[PDB]
RNA sequence: CGUGAGGGAAAGGUGAAAAGAACCCCGGGAGGGGAGUGAAAUAGAGCCUGAAACCGUGGGCUUACAAGCAGUCACGGCCCCGAGGGGUUGUGGCGUGCCUAUUGAAGCAUGAGCCGGCGACUCACGGUCGUGGGCGAGCUUAAGCCGUUGAGGCGGAGGC
RNA sequence: GUGGAGCCUGGGAGUGAGGGCGCGAGCGAUAACGUCCGCGUCCGAGCGCGGGAACAACCGAGACCGCCAGCUAAGGCCCCC
RNA sequence: GGAUGACCCCAGGCGGUAGGGGAGCGUUCCCGAUGCCGAUGAAGGCCGACCCGCGAGGGCGGCUGGAGGUAAGGGAAGUGC
């Protein structure tokens, strides 16, 4: 069985979290938070909080035991890209993508 | 009526990317990049179908000579001396002979030198 | 016991049981024909000059077909000449028999 | 040795 | 070309823009500039002869 | 100068390799000996607040 | 039919008194022992010939003025790095490499001939360490 | 956008029906997971279909002594499919991108980041030759008129 | 001498910067990958194939497709080959 | 050859830029259509190692898709990047 949270459209740029995201697939469920939590990175906030409702959705809605989790996937994908305009010298526009990222967590249970 | 392009530059298009399956890089996902690969693929295939009938005779003239040599003369005269007896048998099968049956070939090599 | 045998301007080690394509005969399917034989091996070691007038080797014609697709492709640069043709070669499909000695 | 001078004084340009 | 609603006015500079060289957007280079050969009304009407 | 710019697009290998270095290393961390919560070493416990065996701070 | 081709066979060991030997002479049949092109069923892409073993190698022997006017040279890739080293003087220090820079240049470039080539083992000296493998002493 | 005259875009589609997702769960929210609606929910409103470049996760094969327009021919290894095929590529052989312009380009000469869509020999009238039919010392109507309402006739002025 | 010969009447063109080589001259310096004509050839358009290390025009030879068959051409046959 | 485009046989040609000629494929639209295919699944999309074609292409099959598509023969062009 498992046990999916998905964050969407959050404004971060993708190649950023995934660095993030490496760091905690394959992980326990315990390993991930404590990892998560002294990692010092941007992306760790957002990271954690899909980890953490991916969980919940394991423990409230799928029958899991908490006990028995762990980091079956995880994948950053790129949303809609945010278009702004960055003013350069000499009367030039620049356009700045600030970029999206679609984070998935995916949990299972570690039997035995 | 107008008869816009539709459907079809799509299928050409993927026609190719198709032929493109294991290129490098751009060359079997890029339509343009593909289609210059497929030139160049298609003049070396005409190209090696040709030379793959020398290629071949060449590695069974070697494997000619070494089992020629064996028995104490080398490939020119041997088949000097098939020609002198008539023996019209080609170098595929002389060479899978020499290796196949050692004996029939030792055989082939007597009336070689009794020719001349 | 094999036999080295000529058809279709090509030569071929034959054996009894042999499945061999080659060049497509003029012949129909499961009719039997008789191919010359260069020499005879295994255990008598017989050697053709060209031919030994005795032997034939007997086959049976399973079938006749066209070999896989061959695209023959032609392209000159900087010159837009670009030929495309598709080339499936016809074949005979033989049931090799028995050497007759 | 002085001889020709075969191009103008250069001077960059404005993409845009 | 012609035909089309745009004005009449030179996009950008002939040269050293680095763009390629254009005239007004009009031309049916242009999405949404005219039509080159496009169909005009017409009369496809002809006399055949009556004994035929 | 005379404004140096790049003669080809990197390839997607060839941007990729260069990245074959950019793995994070993940924070390392050991077990407080008070309340057994993982922390990084040589560092206050953020949890229950101790530190060679004293209570240092209110967490 | 379709043309034989060998499954992985024992490789034979060979040893060589190379003393007395015309150095490119001798050479050009450490070679084509090397290719295993006096083997019947040579293949051209894979590795099936012999392994050479050749002793006495300082005592190659070499005709006209070579031992004064061979010049083996070397570029180390700084400027002014061209090295110049005569027969004579590469036999007094390093003997066993004039055999082997005369076979390496009759080896086929590219990964198998590389490999080819490390099959080849020269001394100097009438001994040789490979009386384990007991190679069969050829007569050329 | 321009002082102004003036220039001048982009942007269509849920479903048959809002039945547009009560309620609970993680979250500050966004977002999601269950429940529910629906024939269908990767039809969930950032909504028909949803190609390509492009980015990612998982798997098979493969790569850290090797020389290159990236392929091709051969053989072997491994994985898959059920004397056969498909994928991969270790070694060996051969091998100077495409287009344009030129006497001559792989060319260190032009153009092209890549992908998708738009993008260039037409139409009227007259001529000339060919061709398919009609009539033939003749051939043929134009504007109009009548009729039809996707019906065809009349009309000889004129032209060859 | 029956040949993708030839002649006649028509329809449609393109080309009107050539280039290297051999031979015969002019110009040049009995120079030039020079220049300008004549005869021929090839490349152009045969940058398709073999040879010449590699290389449009030198040698061999005019590629409809296929074959893991045979003979030759120039050039080659000690090893790379 | 036989009766005439039925297919068989014998033979020869079949490198190619500018360019001349021939034969076809596909796109949109019209007649064929008050028809015919179609929710037991239209068009489009994604696969295929299968079939037919020298080729351009045409089939068939699986998935997707959810409402259109149109044959034999002809007609007309905003017809292939
Ligand atoms: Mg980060
Ligand atoms: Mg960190
Ligand atoms: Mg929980
Ligand atoms: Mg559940
Ligand atoms: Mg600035
Ligand atoms: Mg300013
Ligand atoms: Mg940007
Ligand atoms: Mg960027
Ligand atoms: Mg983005
Ligand atoms: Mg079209
Ligand atoms: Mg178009
Ligand atoms: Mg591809
Ligand atoms: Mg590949
Ligand atoms: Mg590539
Ligand atoms: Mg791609
Ligand atoms: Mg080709
Ligand atoms: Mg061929
Ligand atoms: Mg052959
Ligand atoms: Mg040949
Ligand atoms: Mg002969
Ligand atoms: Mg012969
Ligand atoms: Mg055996
Ligand atoms: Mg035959
Ligand atoms: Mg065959
Ligand atoms: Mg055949
Ligand atoms: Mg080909
Ligand atoms: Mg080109
Ligand atoms: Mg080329
Ligand atoms: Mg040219
Ligand atoms: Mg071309
Ligand atoms: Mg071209
Ligand atoms: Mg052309
Ligand atoms: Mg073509
Ligand atoms: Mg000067
Ligand atoms: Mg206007
Ligand atoms: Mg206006
Ligand atoms: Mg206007
Ligand atoms: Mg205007
Ligand atoms: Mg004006
Ligand atoms: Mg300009
Ligand atoms: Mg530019
Ligand atoms: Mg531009
Ligand atoms: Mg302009
Ligand atoms: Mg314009
Ligand atoms: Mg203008
Ligand atoms: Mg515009
Ligand atoms: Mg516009
Ligand atoms: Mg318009
Ligand atoms: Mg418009
Ligand atoms: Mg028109
Ligand atoms: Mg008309
Ligand atoms: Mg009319
Ligand atoms: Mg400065
Ligand atoms: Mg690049
Ligand atoms: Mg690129
Ligand atoms: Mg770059
Ligand atoms: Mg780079
Ligand atoms: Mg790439
Ligand atoms: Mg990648
Ligand atoms: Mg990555
Ligand atoms: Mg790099
Ligand atoms: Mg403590
Ligand atoms: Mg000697
Ligand atoms: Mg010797
Ligand atoms: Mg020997
Ligand atoms: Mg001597
Ligand atoms: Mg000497
Ligand atoms: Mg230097
Ligand atoms: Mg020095
Ligand atoms: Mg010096
Ligand atoms: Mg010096
Ligand atoms: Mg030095
Ligand atoms: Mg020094
Ligand atoms: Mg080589
Ligand atoms: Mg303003
Ligand atoms: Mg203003
Ligand atoms: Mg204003
Ligand atoms: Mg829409
Ligand atoms: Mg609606
Ligand atoms: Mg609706
Ligand atoms: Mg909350
Ligand atoms: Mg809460
Ligand atoms: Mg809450
Ligand atoms: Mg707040
Ligand atoms: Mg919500
Ligand atoms: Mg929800
Ligand atoms: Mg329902
Ligand atoms: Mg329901
Ligand atoms: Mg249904
Ligand atoms: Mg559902
Ligand atoms: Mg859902
Ligand atoms: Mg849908
Ligand atoms: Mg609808
Ligand atoms: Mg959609
Ligand atoms: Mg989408
Ligand atoms: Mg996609
Ligand atoms: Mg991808
Ligand atoms: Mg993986
Ligand atoms: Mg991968
Ligand atoms: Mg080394
Ligand atoms: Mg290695
Ligand atoms: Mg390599
Ligand atoms: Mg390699
Ligand atoms: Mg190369
Ligand atoms: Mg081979
Ligand atoms: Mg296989
Ligand atoms: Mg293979
Ligand atoms: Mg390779
Ligand atoms: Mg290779
Ligand atoms: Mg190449
Ligand atoms: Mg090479
Ligand atoms: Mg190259
Ligand atoms: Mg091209
Ligand atoms: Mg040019
Ligand atoms: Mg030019
Ligand atoms: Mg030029
Ligand atoms: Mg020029
Ligand atoms: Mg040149
Ligand atoms: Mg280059
Ligand atoms: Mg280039
Ligand atoms: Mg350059
Ligand atoms: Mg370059
Ligand atoms: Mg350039
Ligand atoms: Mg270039
Ligand atoms: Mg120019
Ligand atoms: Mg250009
Ligand atoms: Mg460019
Ligand atoms: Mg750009
Ligand atoms: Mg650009
Ligand atoms: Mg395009
Ligand atoms: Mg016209
Ligand atoms: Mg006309
Ligand atoms: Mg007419
Ligand atoms: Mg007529
Ligand atoms: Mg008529
Ligand atoms: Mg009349
Ligand atoms: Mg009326
Ligand atoms: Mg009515
Ligand atoms: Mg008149
Ligand atoms: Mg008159
Ligand atoms: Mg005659
Ligand atoms: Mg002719
Ligand atoms: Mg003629
Ligand atoms: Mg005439
Ligand atoms: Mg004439
Ligand atoms: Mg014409
Ligand atoms: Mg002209
Ligand atoms: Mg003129
Ligand atoms: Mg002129
Ligand atoms: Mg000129
Ligand atoms: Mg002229
Ligand atoms: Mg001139
Ligand atoms: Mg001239
Ligand atoms: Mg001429
Ligand atoms: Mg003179
Ligand atoms: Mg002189
Ligand atoms: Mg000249
Ligand atoms: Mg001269
Ligand atoms: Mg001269
Ligand atoms: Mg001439
Ligand atoms: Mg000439
Ligand atoms: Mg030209
Ligand atoms: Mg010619
Ligand atoms: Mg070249
Ligand atoms: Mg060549
Ligand atoms: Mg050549
Ligand atoms: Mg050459
Ligand atoms: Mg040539
Ligand atoms: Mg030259
Ligand atoms: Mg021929
Ligand atoms: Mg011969
Ligand atoms: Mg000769
Ligand atoms: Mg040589
Ligand atoms: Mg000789
Ligand atoms: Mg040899
Ligand atoms: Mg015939
Ligand atoms: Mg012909
Ligand atoms: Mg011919
Ligand atoms: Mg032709
Ligand atoms: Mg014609
Ligand atoms: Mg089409
Ligand atoms: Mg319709
Ligand atoms: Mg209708
Ligand atoms: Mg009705
Ligand atoms: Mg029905
Ligand atoms: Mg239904
Ligand atoms: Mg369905
Ligand atoms: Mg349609
Ligand atoms: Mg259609
Ligand atoms: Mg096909
Ligand atoms: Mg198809
Ligand atoms: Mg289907
Ligand atoms: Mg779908
Ligand atoms: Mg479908
Ligand atoms: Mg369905
Ligand atoms: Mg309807
Ligand atoms: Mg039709
Ligand atoms: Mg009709
Ligand atoms: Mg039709
Ligand atoms: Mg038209
Ligand atoms: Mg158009
Ligand atoms: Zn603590």
């Amino acid at each position: 069985m498992e046990a999916k949270a998905i964050a969407r459209y959050v404004r971060i740029s993708p190649r950023k979290v995934r660095l993030v995201v490496d760091l905690i697939r394959g992980k326990s469920l315990e390993e991930a938070r404590n990892i998560l939590r002294y990692t010092n990175k941007r992306g760790a906030y957002f990271v954690a909080k899909v980890l953490e409702s991916a969980a919940a959705n394991a423990v409230n809605n799928h029958d899991m035991l908490e006990d028995r989790l762990y980091v079956k996937a995880a994948y950053v994908d790129e949303g809609p890209a945010l278009k702004r305009v960055l003013p350069r010298a000499r009367g030039r526009a620049d356009i700045i993508k600030k970029r999206t990222s679609h984070i998935t967590v995916i949990l299972g249970e570690k039997h035995g | 009526p107008r008869a816009k392009t539709g459907v079809v530059r799509r299928r050409k298009h993927k026609k190719i990317l198709k032929l493109a399956k294991g290129y490098w890089g751009l060359r079997s996902k890029s339509f343009r990049k593909a289609r210059e690969t497929l030139f160049a693929a298609g003049n070396y295939a005409y190209a090696h179908r040709k030379r793959r009938k020398r290629d071949f005779r060449r590695l069974w003239i070697v494997r000619i000579n070494a089992a020629c040599r064996q028995h104490g003369l080398n490939y020119s005269t041997f088949i000097h001396g098939l020609k002198k007896a008539g023996i019209e048998v080609d170098r595929k099968n002389l060479a899978d002979l020499a290796v196949r049956e050692p004996q029939v070939f030792a055989e082939l090599v007597e009336r070689a030198k009794a020719a001349q | 016991m094999f036999a080295i045998v000529k058809t279709g301007g090509k030569q071929y080690r034959v054996e009894p049981g042999l499945k061999l394509r080659v060049e497509k005969l003029d012949a129909e399917p499961g009719a039997t024909v008789e191919l010359p034989v260069l020499l005879l091996g295994g255990e008598k070691t017989v050697v053709g000059t060209p031919v030994v007038e005795g032997a034939s080797v007997v086959a049976e014609v399973l079938g006749h077909g066209r070999g896989k697709k061959i695209l023959v492709s032609k392209f000159k640069a900087k010159v837009q000449y670009r030929r495309k043709k598709g080339h499936r070669q016809p074949y005979t499909e033989l049931l090799i028999k028995e050497i007759r000695g | 040795v002085d001889k020709g001078s075969y191009l103008p004084r250069p001077t960059p340009p404005r993409p845009i | 070309r012609g035909e089309v609603a745009y004005s009449g006015r030179k996009i950008w500079p002939q040269k050293h823009t680095g763009r390629a060289r254009h005239g007004d957007i009009g031309a049916p280079i242009f999405v949404g500039g005219g039509v080159v050969f496009g169909p005009k009304p017409r009369d496809y009407s002809y006399t055949l002869p009556k004994k035929v | 100068a005379k404004h140096p710019v790049p003669k080809k697009k990197t390839s997607k290998a060839r941007r990729d390799a260069r990245r074959s270095h950019h793995a994070l290393t993940p924070p390392t961390l050991v077990p407080c000996p008070e309340c057994k919560a993982m922390k990084p070493p040589h560092t206050v416990c953020p949890e229950c607040g101790y530190y060679a065996g004293r209570k240092v701070l209110e967490v | 039919m379709k043309t034989y081709v060998p499954k992985q066979v024992e490789p034979r060991w060979v040893l060589i008194d190379a003393e007395g030997k015309t150095l490119g002479r001798l050479a050009t049949k450490i070679a084509t022992l090397l290719r295993g092109k006096h083997r019947p069923d040579w293949t051209p892409n894979v590795a099936m010939g012999d392994f050479v073993v050749v002793v006495n190698a300082d005592k190659i022997r070499v005709t006209g003025k070579k031992l004064e006017q061979k010049i083996y040279t070397r570029y180390s890739g700084y400027p002014g790095g061209l090295k110049k080293i005569p027969l004579e003087k590469m036999l007094a220090t390093h003997p066993e490499r004039v055999l082997e820079h005369a076979v390496k240049g009759m080896l086929p470039k590219g990964p198998l001939g590389r490999r080819l080539f490390k099959r080849l083992k020269v001394y100097a000296g009438p001994d040789h360490p490979h009386q384990a493998q007991r190679p069969e002493k050829l007569e050329v």
